[PDB]
């Protein structure tokens, strides 16, 4: 059940993520934060402009297999 | 990423593997 979400940084990286639509977006954060060398707590994730929350689930915010998300640093 | 290394990262974190 594999999905690959496209994170998109404001220096127009783009950086896939291997994960499940079962996940939430905390765990998301997660993985992809090991991936590219950060923690969790230092970014954001956006959904067309609007801000995806940790307890909720990727499948819950219509992410699926090669949706864009935005990421900013604090 | 490939699926293993994703895998790696998804256990040492507690996750269920994909």
């Amino acid at each position: 059940h594999m999905i690959e979400v496209v994170v998109n940084d404001r220096l127009g990286k783009k950086v896939r993520v291997k994960c499940l639509g079962e996940d939430s977006v905390g765990d998301f954060k997660k993985v992809l934060s090991l991936q590219i060398g950060t923690q969790p707590n230092k970014i954001v994730l956006q959904k067309g402009g609007s801000v995806l929350k940790d307890h909720i689930s990727l499948e819950d915010y219509e992410v699926h297999d090669q949706t864009n998300l935005e990421l900013y640093y604090l | 990423l490939s699926i293993e290394e994703t895998n790696e990262i998804r256990e040492k974190l507690g996750m269920k593997p994909i």
